[PDB]
């Protein structure tokens, strides 16, 4: 299966995850 | 700080840090790219004096547009990948980059332009919007110096660069909603 | 059976049986459509005398092309949905249907053409390929009669219809690999 | 999540499922 995610939502996720590390 | 420090610091950071299988491959390109942008931002003089909230708000708002600028260099002359739905995107990204390359920016100019793009993002949600703006002005001040030391007779050079901003807002407003795909 | 029975039977069966939200919506269009094609096939004189294997083999081979013909009628004059990757498909489907509509097929002609398309699919894997071929010839025989009763002076009318077959093979060979999407 | 399936593979599935009913 696949996760379908907008380019915008992927960007916020990665920024969020990056700042929480 | 001094116009020379800013140019030097930004340019350095820029130099250091930068079937359906095609769709998956494109999709995972973005994760390291977004992390590259986040690290670059941290090297921008004054970015990390903004609050955590404002920092994060700018990257969310401005990272797609910065990626448009980064792709710009990583394009080509020849150049497909239409069938994934990245058709009108990568094809919009091609036309923008064509425009960008006509300016023939040096690496310092491009580095500092890229930083200007990040901090020139839409400020809906800013805790201290004035601090974001002082930073924007600092960077645009340096960029203007740089561009005028480089090409004194082309006085609209800085003007042309500033005209890329509405374009980036448009590419952003049209394509940031493109779907990525990740195999669960 | 008689040319009149075949025309009558097929024409009747044809008359009776026929953001990312856009991609999901397109994707689930196909399931009832494929079932409509399967039911139509069952009404084609002689289809259900073919072995189960051959029946199933023809539907697998020929159903996409039949759907291309069905979409053909369900198109328009005006007409977007490019961004999902169905761009070059629905745009290929538009151009094919334009061509198809220039013939101005009656419902009998279209019904019988549609049946011809299904049984004119690639026969790689046939247990009895000769039986599939006798059926094809029966249907083409009827179609030729029908078309010549209808338009005696246009003697290439049947020729033009037969020329849609290579086209359908091409659309098939290019687009049957397009991705659908279903929310798990 | 999503299932990503080619238009061709969806067609065979539906035919197969339809003949097994």
């Amino acid at each position: 299966t696949h996760r379908l995610i907008t380019l915008a939502d992927h960007i916020c996720q990665i920024i969020t995850q990056d700042f929480a590390r | 700080p001094t116009v020379e420090d800013v140019i030097s610091q930004v340019a350095r950071a820029h130099r250091e840090i930068f079937v359906q299988e095609i769709w998956e491959d494109f999709s995972m390109s973005f994760t390291p790219a977004v992390r590259e942008v986040v690290e670059f931002a941290k090297h921008i003089p004054g970015f990390r004096d903004l609050s955590q909230h404002d920092q994060v708000t700018l990257l969310k708002a401005g990272t797609f547009e910065v990626l448009m600028v980064r792709f710009a260099s990583l394009f080509n002359v020849k150049d497909e990948l239409g069938a994934m739905g990245m058709g009108d995107l990568l094809s919009a990204m091609f036309d923008f980059s064509e425009k960008l390359n006509s300016l023939a920016l040096t690496e310092e100019e491009l580095g500092l332009f890229t930083a200007v793009v990040l901090v020139s993002a839409d400020r809906s949600g800013m805790e201290n919007s004035a601090s974001v703006e002082q930073l924007q002005e600092t960077l645009l001040r340096a960029l203007r110096a740089l561009v005028l030391k480089n090409r004194p007779l082309e006085t609209s050079r800085f003007t042309k660069l500033l005209l890329k901003l509405p374009d980036l807002r448009t590419l952003n407003n049209m394509h940031s909603e493109k779907l990525l795909s990740f195999r669960v």
